[PDB]
């Protein structure tokens, strides 16, 4: 069968960052040319993206920020905003990108990946966001 | 030939 | 079946960035030791990654880069036909900078190029790298 | 059966930056809420990752640095990845800071062809002043086996 995988993004909304606010990733077609949902087995729920299958993942994401104080960090979450996952951070401190590192986890059914702010100094213009999610395995063995 | 396009269909 | 992936970078040629000019990336065997082309089934056309085999790939590249700004995105076929998510940009020692992964369906001819979008100063290409892999076949019914 | 790959970080362990030594990745589990170790057919040594199986893998790091921004005295810092010792640095894998407040550097995704004993560390590779690695993470997985 084919792995899991979703890629949602935002890149013609603007948003401000609000303190453990998922950002609004509306879009999951990124080909301009042929225009196709790059999702499958994964739900796009309009701020993340649901797992369905039981797996190893790859989770990053990207942010463009409209930079004028002003600083912001970023997390990915695990269902509930403040649960955030070790190794996704992100920080700012014209428009500016960054990106995450590349995040392997076990994932399982109904879990919930989200971009949040977790510090805010100042306003953050969010101009654009996308998250990346992929499977890489079926769960494997341990102890 | 495989091929993405217009005419793909999704769930 | 293997999938299809290629990397293609610049270590060793400097190159001045220049509006919708796709960078120069003339290297492929990226091991010092066991040095070997990483390329399946794509084609390193000196200047980006062309795709051979219609599938979903994780697409994503970095740079090194010595008021000055850069701005750069991942093109598609043509350098003005900018992919979202693919941002990277520097405003101000050697600067290192990295895509984020942008999974994209992409078809047989289909080429990946790193473009500079906004250039303000002197902006030198020390070091590039496309780094393009499968993810799936294509997943329409 | 399945692909090789694992994740090694440090997520509460402070260490100070020093040329060319591996920086220490103590943790493999990164999930809060089902805590287990994210490691197949390759092994965290405690700085780095070994490759036990041949292929064709992805390689990246990202690190949180905090720097003191004392105008006559700026800190900076380079990283790469290397391969089996540290001087072997891998094209593609830099990351660089300069000098307040934590920041996040990430890689780019590196394809390259790993062979067993092969080991991934991340190393500093140029340093002006104390460069404090808050917390860092290595990432390997394996796309394909040996292509012909
Ligand atoms: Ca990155």
């Amino acid at each position: 069968t084919l792995p899991a995988f979703g890629f949602a993004f935002n890149a013609s909304a603007p948003q401000f960052a609000s303190l453990f606010t998922p950002l609004l990733l509306p879009s999951v077609s990124p080909n301009p040319n042929i225009t196709v949902p790059v999702i499958n087995d994964t739900v796009s729920v309009g701020d993340g993206i649901r797992i369905l299958r039981a797996g190893i993942y790859q989770i990053s994401y990207t942010l463009t920020i409209s930079l004028d104080p002003e600083a912001g960090r970023f997390f990915l979450s695990l269902n509930t905003p403040a649960n955030i996952i070790p190794g996704s951070g992100t920080a700012v401190r014209g428009e500016v990108d960054v990106s995450s590192g590349v995040i392997l986890i076990n994932l399982n059914p109904g879990d919930l990946i989200q971009i949040v702010p977790v510090e805010l100094i100042g306003t953050v213009d969010i101009r654009a966001a996308a998250l990346t999610v992929a499977q890489i395995s079926r769960p494997h063995h341990h102890h | 030939q495989e091929d993405f396009s217009s005419d793909s269909s999704f769930s």
